[PDB]
């Protein structure tokens, strides 16, 4: 679930 | 605390098989941004946020395109702006579930003029599903669910006091949404199995 797990995390450009 | 204002704010802030898949992939990125705007969702453990969105994503998208489609004549308006009508649903093999969306969701949302605060609250209830498997503390999710529906009931009773049964009427569209979400997901897994879906997408991960 790499995409969802990343998307949920704050601090993205 | 769980204000319906913030739930409404979250709503307002956000070949047929290929059209459906492209449209679902788009809305999955949007659905994560919606979920973060729901009060206290982002305060759950990150692995529980993953579990809730994996368990509810297809119901959450179906509720939204059903409400979007209340003004469309005998069809479904996808988030890409493309329509699904009965001919193309049958050519995708999903004619029967298309009819069920119209008769159980769109027409009934239209009949009662379900508004966007009510839609947002039903979607937040779906999101906070305490039966999702593997949650670190299911009761924490049940706790948030109970705050959402407390806020929904007070909202309905204030705005629509002449309709005392309206709150239960809303919640009693959720079994239909659960049926219909299960069947849509079955077709999606089939499309993927036979190689009819776009590759390397967020949608592929959800499946
Ligand atoms: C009912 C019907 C004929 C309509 C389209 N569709 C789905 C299913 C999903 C979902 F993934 F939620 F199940 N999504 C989206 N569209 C993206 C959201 C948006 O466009 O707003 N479309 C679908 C899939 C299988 C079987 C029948 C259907």
């Amino acid at each position: 679930h790499k995409i969802l797990h990343r998307l949920l995390q704050e601090g993205s450009p | 605390d769980m204000p319906v204002e913030r739930i409404l704010e979250a709503e307002l802030a956000v070949d047929p098989v290929t059209n459906i898949c492209q449209a679902a992939d788009k809305q999955l990125f949007t659905l994560v941004e919606w979920a973060k705007r729901i009060p206290h969702f982002s305060e759950l453990p990150l692995d529980d946020q993953v579990i809730l969105l994996r368990a509810g994503w297809n119901e959450l998208l179906i509720a939204s395109f059903s409400h979007r489609s209340i003004a469309v004549k005998d069809g479904i308006l996808l988030a890409t702006g493309l329509h699904v009508h009965r001919n193309s649903a049958h050519s995708a093999g999903v004619g029967a579930i298309f009819d069920r969306v119209l008769t159980e969701l769109v027409s009934k949302m239209r009949d009662m003029q379900m508004d966007k605060t009510e839609l947002g609250c039903l979607r937040a209830i779906v999101l906070f599903n305490p039966d999702s498997k593997g949650l670190s503390n299911p009761a924490e999710v049940e706790a948030l669910r109970e705050k959402v529906y407390a806020s929904l009931e007070a909202y309905c009773k204030h705005k629509y006091p002449e309709q005392p049964g309206r709150f239960a009427k809303l919640l009693l569209r959720l079994p239909a949404l659960r049926s219909i979400g299960l069947k849509c997901l079955e077709h999606l897994f089939f499309f993927k199995l036979i190689g009819d879906t776009p590759i390397d997408t967020f949608l592929m991960e959800m499946l």
